[PDB]
């Protein structure tokens, strides 16, 4: 289980050199599915010695029906208020 | 002359890099976010600065048994004399749950001694609006009531009467002191208060915390919340109840924390206080005592680039030096890049701007080979 | 006999047993919260758990 | 009078000094902008401006943004990276071949 190419790639010991020595070749053990990324931005800057690795997340994905209701009480209200403002004016 | 210590702060770890296993800090720590020691060695006074949101009932145990085994020459106790008489009437209850359900009965104690006059009149309707508002804007449930005294604050008093100790009460969050300070200001608006309240959250930070913070508060109950309120937390609300309304802010939290330092250095019998006040009036509290009584922790002086290691820049910019002008060397050519690692902010990979480091002035300058592999031996000695 | 109550009683055993649940290896957290905290459950749930 | 220095790159030439002048510009304007949140904070090298999990804010990485350009004189391409730490921001400053 990897999450990072230059992980999954520094040293392993699942190659076919040694896996044809043994000659047991797992389903389990596709290299389709050892690494995946996180798909959350990941970007490398320079830092003082070599790269850096900064991760971009900007908003969250689990977010509920009750955040968003709360959150646009405001917006409805001044919805009512402008059309009735209107009515009246 | 003036300390300017922090007083507020919320932000914990901002140097950390935290998350995913990794957290910022505990904010659980019961029993040592409530109770604070401070000390005048100039009169040899020791006062025991109990914050309480009048929510748990272990809180309420552990300061009864306090007041208990400490036996202080003063109690100090943020109620009034109608609240006192209305809990001393209530008796036989023990756990925090009972005393919530006489909430309305101990919310009477919220008498305001006002004239019948037009502008209190008018001062009334506009305090109450905005009282609606900041308690929509509040928002906290049945259990969880910081500025409603509870088992705390009774026990305190109780166990003060048993050991005939004087009992000095310091008055509600709003009291007659208050009401008259919000009356100066005439900053109370409950439509302004809305669209202000509306727009305190001005980044996402704030928001996210907002949420996290009353999340808390949904799915554990006011006493479990109770336990888990530290300074940051408490520097927290405090600062967003200052993003709410600031002159209310300036009113009932900076101007009470003054107030109830002076009633508690200088109106108090002394040489042992135990002073139970609420929860977000400890930080101010105890920043003046400790800047009145000298008593505040040693300082340890940062440095801007304390943490910064200027030596691993220079030695990874050497070393790179080096390697260019070795390489160039063996394979008699001249280094492409002059960007020790690379990354796409220059877009140097595809576009036509290089990041070559060659700068001088005349013919006659000697920087004009620096950063060229002419500038070194065949030894790749860095000079000549 | 497979009598249901005392095998339950030794599946919970084996469950707890296996060493996968051992609380040394869990950062306990209030999951839900957009900030990492730790558990802030009430002391007396904590001692119950 | 001081004579301005004739040799170029003197900003890539005092990492510390760049540093300090870049954790000086963030501070005023991370006080000025959240007063609420960076009054009590002090602002070092390894300070970065992110939540608690990793998550940035885009506006006070736009004033940051903002504070960097007028201080340095550069023009920041905020689409390109965004500055959630007081490295990236030397990162930035120290990759412009203009900074001044
Ligand atoms: C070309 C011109 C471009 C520029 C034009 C001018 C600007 C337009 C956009 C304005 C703006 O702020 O956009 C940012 C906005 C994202 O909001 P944000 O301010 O970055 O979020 C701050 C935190 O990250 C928030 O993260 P969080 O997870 O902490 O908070 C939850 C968040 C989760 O994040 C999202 O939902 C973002 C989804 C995108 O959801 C919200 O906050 C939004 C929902 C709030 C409740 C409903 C509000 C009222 C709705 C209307 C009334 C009721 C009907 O982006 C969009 O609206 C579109 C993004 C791209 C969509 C896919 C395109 C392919
Ligand atoms: C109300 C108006 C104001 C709303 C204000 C709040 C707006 C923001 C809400 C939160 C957005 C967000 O970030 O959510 C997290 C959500 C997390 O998703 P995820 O876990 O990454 O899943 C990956 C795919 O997005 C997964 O996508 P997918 O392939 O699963 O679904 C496609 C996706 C596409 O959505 C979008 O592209 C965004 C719109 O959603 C839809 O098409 C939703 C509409 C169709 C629903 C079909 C199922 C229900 C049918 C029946 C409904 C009628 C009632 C039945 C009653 C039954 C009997 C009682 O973020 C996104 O999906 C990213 C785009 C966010 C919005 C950008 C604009
Ligand atoms: C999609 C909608 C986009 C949009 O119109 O955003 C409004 C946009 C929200 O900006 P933002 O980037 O969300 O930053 C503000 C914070 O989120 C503000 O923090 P927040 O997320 O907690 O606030 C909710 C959020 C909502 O907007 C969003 O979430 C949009 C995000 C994109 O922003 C607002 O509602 C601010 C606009 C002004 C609301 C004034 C409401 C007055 C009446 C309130 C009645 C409440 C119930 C009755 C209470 C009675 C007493 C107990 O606000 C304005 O453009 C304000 C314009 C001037 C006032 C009108
Ligand atoms: C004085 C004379 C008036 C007394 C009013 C009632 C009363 O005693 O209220 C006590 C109540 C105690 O609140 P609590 O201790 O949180 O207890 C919450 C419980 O859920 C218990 O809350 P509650 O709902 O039981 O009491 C709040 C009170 C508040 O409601 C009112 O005052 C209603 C006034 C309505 C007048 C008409 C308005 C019409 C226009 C509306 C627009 O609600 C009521 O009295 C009942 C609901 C309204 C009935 C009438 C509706 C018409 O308020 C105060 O003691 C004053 C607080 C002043 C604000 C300070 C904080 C502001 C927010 C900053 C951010 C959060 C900081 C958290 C810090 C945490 C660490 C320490």
């Amino acid at each position: 289980m990897f999450r990072w190419l230059f992980l999954y790639w520094y040293n392993s010991t699942d190659t076919p050199s040694a896996i044809a020595k043994v000659n047991l070749w797992s389903y389990i053990n596709l290299r389709l599915f050892k690494a995946r990324l996180s798909s959350s931005i990941a970007y490398y800057i320079l830092g003082l010695n070599n790269l850096e690795l900064k991760k971009l997340k900007i908003f969250y994905k689990n977010t509920y029906f009750d955040y968003i209701y709360l959150k646009s009480i405001p917006c409805l209200f001044l919805i009512i208020f402008f059309t009735n403002l209107y009515l009246f004016l | 002359m003036i300390s300017a210590r922090a007083v507020h702060r919320f932000l914990r770890n901002p140097n950390l890099e935290t998350g995913a296993a990794f957290r910022a800090g505990t904010r659980f720590d019961p029993f040592k976010n409530t109770l604070t020691v401070l000390k005048d060695p100039q009169n040899g006074r020791t006062l025991y600065l109990i914050g309480t949101t009048n929510s748990s009932t272990l809180l309420a145990n552990r300061t009864k048994d306090l007041v208990q085994k400490e036996k202080p020459d003063a109690v100090f106790v943020q109620t009034n004399k109608e609240w006192w008489n209305l809990a001393k009437n209530i008796q036989d209850v023990k756990c925090q749950q009972e005393l919530n359900r006489y909430n309305d009965l101990l919310s009477q104690a919220y008498t305001l001694s006002l004239d019948n006059t037009i502008r209190n009149l008018v001062f009334k309707a506009k305090f109450y609006s905005w009282l609606f508002v900041i308690n929509w804007f509040k928002a906290f449930p049945d259990d969880f009531h910081p500025f409603i005294p509870g088992l705390e604050m009774k026990f305190a008093i109780e166990e003060a009467n048993k050991q005939n100790i004087p009992v000095v009460l310091g008055g509600l969050e709003v009291d007659d002191v208050t009401l008259s300070a919000l009356k100066v200001e005439p900053r109370l608006d409950p439509f302004s208060q809305l669209y202000y309240g509306y727009r305190a959250l001005h980044n996402s930070f704030w928001r996210r915390e907002h949420f996290d913070n009353y999340a808390t508060l949904d799915v554990v109950g006011g006493e479990a919340y109770a336990e888990s309120m530290d300074r940051f937390r408490t520097n927290w609300f405090v600062k967003y109840f200052e993003k709410l309304a600031p002159y209310q802010k300036k009113i009932i939290v900076d101007q009470k924390d003054l107030d109830l330092f002076y009633a508690l250095y200088r109106d108090t019998p002394g040489k042992k206080i135990v002073a139970v006040v609420n929860q977000w009036h400890v930080p101010g509290i105890e920043n003046h005592w400790k800047s009145a009584t000298n008593t505040h922790e040693p300082l340890k002086a940062i440095n801007p680039i304390g943490d910064m290691d200027i030596n691993k820049y220079m030695e990874s910019q050497l070393v790179n030096d080096t390697l260019r002008a070795f390489v160039s060397k063996v394979g008699k050519t001249e280094p492409a890049t002059w960007k020790n690692y690379s990354t796409i902010y220059h877009k140097d990979n595809y576009e036509a701007e290089r990041v070559r480091h060659v700068a001088f002035v005349d013919h006659k300058d000697p920087h004009m080979y620096h950063g060229l592999p002419q500038d070194y031996d065949d030894n790749i000695k860095p000079k000549h | 006999p497979e009598d249901e109550g005392i095998e339950q009683q030794l599946d919970q055993q084996e469950v707890l047993l296996s060493g996968r649940y051992d609380p040394k290896l869990y950062d306990f957290q209030e999951g839900y919260t957009k900030n990492p905290e730790d558990d802030q459950t009430s002391l007396i749930e904590k001692k119950a758990f | 009078y001081n004579f301005p220095e004739y040799r170029t790159g003197g900003v890539q030439a005092n990492p510390g000094i760049t540093a300090k002048r870049i954790i000086k510009c963030i501070g005023e304007r991370l006080r000025k902008y959240d007063p609420a949140r960076w009054e009590n904070v002090p602002i070092t090298f390894k300070t970065h401006f992110r939540d608690e999990n990793g998550y940035s804010d885009v506006a006070t990485s736009i004033q940051i943004h903002d504070a960097l350009e007028r201080e340095f004189g550069i023009d920041i391409k905020d689409r390109l990276a965004l500055v959630t730490d007081v490295e990236t921001a030397f990162y930035i400053v120290m990759s412009h071949h203009d900074p001044l």
